[PDB]
């Protein structure tokens, strides 16, 4: 279990999850914000 | 020696007994180190607690539904008690959110730094809110009556029925959701119509648990 | 000692003597801004200064805004005040913007200076007799002289009581102007009416009935 | 020494030191002293409250009868007025209250008189104050006090037969007697109500609703209503 | 030592030097020695003047009801003559105050040191000086002559119980919306159906 | 107004797209039934098509002869005709985010280079430590200021350098 967190600490597993949050938060924003263009 | 939940099998290394429901169950090893293990039990006691106090609200409620008291069921009885009432729903969920996360995050920094937070620095009190063990606050408010702190051996089963009662109330509680999605019914009808037609009236007859 | 959160581990800067004798210290600096000693200073500073000044102007939001329902002084909101008394005044408000900006550029820069040395405003000549009570009382950020007449900050035994009274309510009156600002975006009426309406209807008057705070729910 | 079940043993902290001690504790609730000297003293105000009231609604029923006990606080008259009544009891049992609970937390400091500083109540136990709250006592303390937790015993038992009586017949608990006198094999309260798997029968409830006293309106529930048989 | 709370553990501070010490301190606002004296001298003001207040609510108002000038409720005060606006009087007020008020002040930051009249010097009090506890021509009727840890002690007990009885006009004033004597006049008439309770759920 | 053009809330041209963008979702809705899902879809879409231009006509935009928003990229210009929201704001915050981005990874190098494997915390990210730093970084403009005025912000010439300079 130790090993398999230090495999989900490596570079791109971590890179997946991060671009997943910030993709889905962005998405998240532009469903309830809809088409965002100034402010 | 002591029995497994699965015979046959050793028990894991890092489950050895002396927990409280210790019996092997982890075949995933969650909780191989020591830390995880610490955070895990506190967290299964918590929803174990959480469950005991929900389940018995359920089954009074439904008792008290059946029973022609008007008591609502439970999958309606906040709407009708915020209706009912001249409760505004965002206001009881942010006054829920202060007490919960004030007495949450009492537990939270407690699991960090033992014995901290009987330093007297909320309102005057001291080693009141100290803790006897991980996830067993046991003093002066939580307990009351002081069954922790005589008859040890008799401490030691009232934890194992502590945490038997409370898988037993997770999994009923896991229950009541699953029956009502099935059945759209309140639990204790369910109980009535099973009792009614035991041989007819179940999960192989409610078209939705198995498919074919 | 006494602490923001207890149990979390104080900052190893915020646990010194310089740290821990300053003024209402409770370990909180998580974002771990004062980690440099130069920066700490400075901030406490800064800290005094809002302090200060946010007492100054919530004591000129409540005291009129208290009194305006009794039956003296009336006084409009504290939204409505500058253009009330712009046209009540004699001169326009750029010119008066102007000459506020000259008169305290200058009271400022003395209060820089005296911060970047702690003996600086006190060279013999350069002033015509403000030189001599224009230094430090071995504080920065708490000069002694004509600042402090009646003599209060003589007594050693009441000082640091002094300070802490002092740090709190600027805390606190700085927590009262941003309340100020955001209740008049949210509700649109003055503070005192604002609590007069959550002591009129505690449970359904509030920042979760109002839209506009937090519009998820 | 006798015991709750004759020829079991009693737990550890059982001793037959307190009086009344049968070695009746499957809990385990007195394994703590502190604890237990709080019990002991709450044991018997509960008793002394209890046997209190059993004699109030006996001589209730036998002194003035068709006033009914579970209603004499409606169906009461006074020119004293509710409030009136209720600030008198307020303050009076705040007071004694507080000085019984100070002579628990503190054992022994409240034993003197604090308008007539002659009269200091004698040295005792907790729970039993003796003094001018004692002026005659027939015999020895020995057996005195396990009588009086005895009675009390009883009387809380009693007590709460009282009001479920109430609740489930609607009478006093002489008329309620005379009933199980007048039909015993079907009066009770397994002649009343039954559950099986099948279905499940409780009693009506004898008491209406919510009370209508002189405005407050006040909600009179029964006590358990769905877990009666 | 009597407690206000018999049996109770009283704050190690108090020691019966203050007239009035039962040990009444749940809050622990005494700590500092330097607070408790700024506190002793502010019981002892706060309590004359409303022993002061008491006795002017009173005194006409119990005079009004039997056999001169205005029988004008207490709170009605300031809509009367006077010969002169409030505001002169105002300003009186406030300079004869400043001198007698920062005279005293004077005295309790030096004791032994606001003693004799600045105009007649010859004019002095006695070097009983005891801050809050002047003497002199301020007892011109020879009291004192008793230790007065009696007389102390009965002064701080009237001062207590007349600021709770001030507390009290204002608050039975704003609820009752009438005077005292009549609330009390009430009380007498009919106590069982007027009380705090019954009035406060009678709104 | 500025540069000719006409607020998008004036413009004509902004109008007659709007009803061509209508135009063409009606003729796509009207070869559908009424509850059916597709007409749900596109009745969803001719909402959030009007929703969209009513906020652009109220966010006070300019539009030009096509009538499309235009953004004015002028400090002065904008804080003066009520345009900083769409550069001015978006650049601040931009930059807040840039460089909390560069100043969060920044200390995570400093941190890993004190120890023994700083290549092995490249490769293996070291999470706790992460957390750390990328909750601490909301003070990074204070922080970074300061490291500036400290001298500490940039190394000295101890760098690499080639043969010729
Ligand atoms: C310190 C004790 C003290 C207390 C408890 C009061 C209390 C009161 N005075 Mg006041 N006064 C007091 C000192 C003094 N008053 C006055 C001169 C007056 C006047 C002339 C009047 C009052 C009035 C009042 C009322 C103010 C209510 C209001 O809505 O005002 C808000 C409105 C304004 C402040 C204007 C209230 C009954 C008013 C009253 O009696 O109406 C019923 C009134 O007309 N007072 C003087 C002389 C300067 C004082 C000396 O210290
Ligand atoms: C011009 C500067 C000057 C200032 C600021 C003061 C200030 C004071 N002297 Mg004064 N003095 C001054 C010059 C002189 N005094 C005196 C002789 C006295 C005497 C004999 C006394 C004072 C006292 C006082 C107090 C008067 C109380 C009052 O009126 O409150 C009015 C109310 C207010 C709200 C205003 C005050 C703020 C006040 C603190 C009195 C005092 O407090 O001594 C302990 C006192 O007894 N003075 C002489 C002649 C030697 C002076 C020479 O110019
Ligand atoms: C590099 C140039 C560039 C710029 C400046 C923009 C800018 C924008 N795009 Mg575009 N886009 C780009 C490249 C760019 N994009 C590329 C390369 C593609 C193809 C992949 C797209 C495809 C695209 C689509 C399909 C959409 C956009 C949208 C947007 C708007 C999004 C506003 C937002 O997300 O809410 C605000 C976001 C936040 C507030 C998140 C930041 C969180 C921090 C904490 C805020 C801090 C503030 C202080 C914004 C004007 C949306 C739009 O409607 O345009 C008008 C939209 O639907 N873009
Ligand atoms: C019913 C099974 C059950 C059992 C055997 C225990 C047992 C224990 N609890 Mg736990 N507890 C429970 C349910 C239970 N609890 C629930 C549902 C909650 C959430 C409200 C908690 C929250 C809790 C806290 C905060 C603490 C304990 C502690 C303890 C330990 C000592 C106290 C004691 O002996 O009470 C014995 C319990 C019983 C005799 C159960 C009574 C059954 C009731 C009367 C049923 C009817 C209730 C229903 C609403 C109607 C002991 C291991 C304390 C501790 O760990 O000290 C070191 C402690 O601080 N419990
Ligand atoms: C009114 C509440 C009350 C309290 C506080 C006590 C307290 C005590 N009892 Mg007593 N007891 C009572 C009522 C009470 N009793 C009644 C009514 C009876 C007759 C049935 C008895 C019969 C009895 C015997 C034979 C003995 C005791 C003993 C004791 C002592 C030690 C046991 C213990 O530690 O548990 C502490 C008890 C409590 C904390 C009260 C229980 C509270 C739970 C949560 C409620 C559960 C009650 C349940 C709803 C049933 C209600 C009645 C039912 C018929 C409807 C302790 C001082 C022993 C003793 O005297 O040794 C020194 C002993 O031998 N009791
Ligand atoms: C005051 C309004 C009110 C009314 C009209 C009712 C009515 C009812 N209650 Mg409820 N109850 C109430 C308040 C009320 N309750 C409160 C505040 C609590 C928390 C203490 C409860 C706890 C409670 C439980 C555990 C149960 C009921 C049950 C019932 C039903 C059967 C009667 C009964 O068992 O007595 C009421 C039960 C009591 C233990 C008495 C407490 C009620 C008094 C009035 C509380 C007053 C306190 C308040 C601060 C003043 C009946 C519909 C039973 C039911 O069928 O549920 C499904 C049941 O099992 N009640
Ligand atoms: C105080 C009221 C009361 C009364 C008079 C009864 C009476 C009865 N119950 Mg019931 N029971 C009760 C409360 C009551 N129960 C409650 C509250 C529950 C829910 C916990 C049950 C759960 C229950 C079950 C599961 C069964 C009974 C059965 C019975 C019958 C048992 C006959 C027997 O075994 O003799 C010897 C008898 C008619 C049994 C039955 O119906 O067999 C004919 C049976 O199987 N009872
Ligand atoms: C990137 C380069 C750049 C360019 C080409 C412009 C261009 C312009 N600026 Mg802008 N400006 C800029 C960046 C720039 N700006 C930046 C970074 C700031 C913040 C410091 C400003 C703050 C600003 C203000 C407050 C104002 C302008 C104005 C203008 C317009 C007229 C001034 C001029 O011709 O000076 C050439 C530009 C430069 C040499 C670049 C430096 C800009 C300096 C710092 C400010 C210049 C302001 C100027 C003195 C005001 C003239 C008043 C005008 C009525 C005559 C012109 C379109 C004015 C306007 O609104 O006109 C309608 C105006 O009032 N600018
Ligand atoms: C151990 C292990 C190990 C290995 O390694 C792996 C594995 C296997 C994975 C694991 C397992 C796991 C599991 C089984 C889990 C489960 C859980 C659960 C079910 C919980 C619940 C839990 C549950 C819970 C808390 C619950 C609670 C509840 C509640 C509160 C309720 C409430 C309510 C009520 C009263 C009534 C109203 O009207 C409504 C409501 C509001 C609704
Ligand atoms: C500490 C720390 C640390 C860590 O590390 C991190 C963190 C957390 C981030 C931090 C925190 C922070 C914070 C919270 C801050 C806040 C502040 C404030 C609130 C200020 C205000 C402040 C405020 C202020 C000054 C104010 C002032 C005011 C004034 C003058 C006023 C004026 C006026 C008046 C009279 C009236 C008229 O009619 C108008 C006007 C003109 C309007």
């Amino acid at each position: 279990m130790k090993d398999f967190t230090t495999y989900l600490s490596t570079a791109p597993v971590i890179a997946t999850i991060w671009f997943t949050f910030t993709a889905g938060l962005l998405i998240e924003i532009n469903r309830y914000f809809p088409d965002p263009l100034v402010f | 020696v002591r029995p497994v939940w699965f015979p046959g099998n050793p028990p894991p290394a890092h489950l050895d007994g002396s927990l409280a429901g210790d019996y092997g169950f982890d075949p995933l090893f969650l909780g191989q180190e020591p830390q995880t293990l610490k955070w895990y039990v506190q967290a299964e006691l918590v929803h174990g607690r959480f469950a005991m106090l929900g389940a018995a609200g359920i089954i009074l409620t439904s008792i008290g539904a059946k029973v022609g008291l008007g008591f609502p069921e439970w999958y309606d009885a906040g709407k009708v008690v915020v209706e009912k009432n001249n409760i505004d729903f965002p206001t009881l969920m942010v006054i829920q959110f202060y007490l919960m996360g004030w007495a949450e995050t009492k537990r939270w920094y407690d699991f960090k730094n033992p014995g901290s937070q009987a330093d007297g620095s909320f309102l005057g009190f001291t080693e009141e809110f100290k803790g006897l063990e991980n996830g067993y606050p046991g003093g002066r408010f939580f307990d009351p009556m002081g069954l922790s702190r005589g008859d040890a051996a008799k401490y030691q089963e009232y934890k194992q029925k502590e945490v038997k009662n409370g898988r037993l109330a997770m999994i009923a509680c896991l229950g009541f959701a699953a029956q009502y999605a099935a059945t759209g019914k309140g639990p204790l009808d369910n109980l009535a119509d099973h009792l009614a037609d035991p041989n007819h009236v179940n999960f192989a007859t409610n078209g939705v648990s198995i498919p074919i | 000692r006494q602490s923001w959160l207890p149990g979390s581990q104080i900052p190893a800067h915020l646990d010194t003597p310089a740290a821990q004798a300053l003024a209402g210290n409770f370990g909180f600096d998580p974002l771990g801004l004062g980690k440099d000693p130069v920066a700490l200073r400075w901030y406490q500073q800064a800290e005094l200064i809002h302090c200060r000044t946010a007492m100054a102007g919530v004591a000129g939001i409540l005291i009129p805004g208290l009194l305006t329902k009794a039956g003296a002084l009336n006084v409009p909101e504290w939204y409505d005040a500058g253009k009330v008394a712009i046209e009540n005044s004699f001169a326009p408000w750029g010119s008066l913007l102007a000459v506020q900006l000259f008169l305290c550029g200058f009271v400022e820069a003395k209060r820089w200076q005296d911060i970047r040395k702690p003996g600086s405003q006190g060279e013999p000549g350069s002033f015509l007799g403000f030189e001599a009570s224009l230094k430090g009382t071995s504080e920065l950020g708490y000069p002694g002289g004509p600042f402090d007449p009646l003599g209060l900050s003589k007594e050693a035994d009441k000082w640091a009581d002094w300070k802490l009274k002092e740090v709190k309510n600027g805390r606190l009156a700085m927590l009262a102007f941003l309340g100020f600002v955001a209740q008049k975006y949210a509700t649109g009426a003055g503070p005192v009416d604002n609590l007069a309406a959550h002591l009129k209807d505690p449970w359904h008057v509030n920042y979760a009935t109002n839209g506009v705070s937090l519009p998820f729910l | 020494r006798p015991l709750w079940l004759p020829g079991s043993t009693p737990p550890a902290h059982l001793k037959g030191d307190l009086p009344g001690d049968f070695g009746f504790d499957p809990l385990g609730l007195g394994a703590n002293a502190e604890s237990l000297k709080w019990f002991k003293e709450s044991e018997l105000v509960h008793s002394r409250w209890a046997m209190a009231a059993v004699a109030g609604i006996l001589v209730q029923e036998i002194v003035r009868p068709d006033v009914f006990w579970y209603n004499a606080g409606k169906e009461v008259e006074s020119p004293l007025g509710p409030l009136g009544l209720l600030a008198v009891e307020f303050f009076l049992m705040h007071w004694v209250e507080v000085r019984r609970w100070q002579d628990l937390r503190k054992p022994g400091s409240v034993d003197q008189d604090p308008i007539f500083s002659q009269y200091k109540l004698p040295p005792h136990e907790v729970g039993y104050p003796g003094g001018v709250f004692a002026p005659f006592i027939p015999g020895d303390l020995a057996e005195l006090k396990v009588k009086e937790i005895k009675n009390g015993r009883l009387a809380m038992l009693a007590f709460v037969g009282f009001v479920m009586a109430a609740q489930v017949t609607g009478k006093g608990p002489i008329a309620a007697l005379q009933e199980h006198l007048a039909d015993p094999w079907g009066t009770t309260i397994f002649s009343k109500a039954a559950v099986v798997p099948g279905q499940a029968v409780a009693p009506p409830c004898k008491i209406p609703a919510s009370v209508s006293y002189k405005g407050i309106e006040i909600p009179t529930p029964c006590f358990l209503q769905g877990l009666w048989p | 030592l009597p407690s206000w709370m018999p049996g109770a553990d009283l704050p190690g501070y108090l020691n019966g030097t203050l007239p009035g010490d039962f040990g009444f301190d749940p809050l622990y606002l005494g700590q500092d020695p330097v607070k408790l004296k700024w506190y002793a001298q502010a019981e002892l003001m706060n309590a004359r003047f409303a022993m002061l207040a008491v006795a002017g609510i009173l005194v006409p108002e119990l005079l009004s009801n039997i056999g001169p000038g205005a029988g004008v409720a207490w709170y009605d005060a300031g809509k009367f003559e006077y010969f002169a606006p409030a505001s002169s009087l105002f300003g009186v007020q406030m300079l004869l105050f400043a001198w007698v008020e920062i005279r005293r002040y004077q005295d309790f930051v030096k004791p032994g040191s606001a003693n004799q009249d600045p105009i007649f010097t010859n004019n002095k009090l006695p070097d009983g000086n005891e801050p809050g506890y002047p003497g002199g021509i301020f007892d011109p009727f020879g009291w004192s002559k008793g230790d007065i840890k009696s007389l102390k002690l009965k002064e701080i007990k009237n001062g207590r119980l007349a600021m709770l009885a001030f507390a009290g006009f204002i608050g039975q004033a704003y609820t009752t919306g009438t005077t005292p004597l009549k609330n009390l006049s009430t009380h007498l008439a009919d106590p069982w159906s007027t009380t705090v309770w019954q009035n406060d759920l009678a709104r | 107004d500025i540069a000719g053009l006409t607020p998008c809330s004036e413009s004509k041209a902004y109008a007659k797209l709007e009803k061509k963008e209508l135009k063409t979702l009606e003729k796509r809705l009207k070869q559908y039934e009424a509850d059916s899902a597709p007409a749900v879809a596109l009745k969803a879409t001719m909402e959030r098509t009007k929703a969209r231009f009513a906020n652009y006509a109220k966010a006070g935009l300019l539009c030009g002869n096509d009538g499309l928003p235009h953004l004015i990229a002028d400090p002065g210009l904008a804080l003066k005709y009520g345009h900083a929201g769409e550069v001015f704001i978006p650049t601040f915050g931009f930059l807040y985010v840039a460089g909390y981005i560069g100043y969060v990874g920044r200390q995570y190098l400093i941190a890993v280079k004190g120890e023994a494997k700083p290549t092995d915390k490249e490769i293996i990210i070291d999470v706790p430590l992460a957390t750390k730093l990328a909750w601490q970084g909301a003070g990074w403009p204070l922080a970074a200021v300061q490291e500036l005025q400290r001298g500490t912000l940039l190394e000295k010439e101890e760098n690499i350098t080639v043969s010729p300079r």
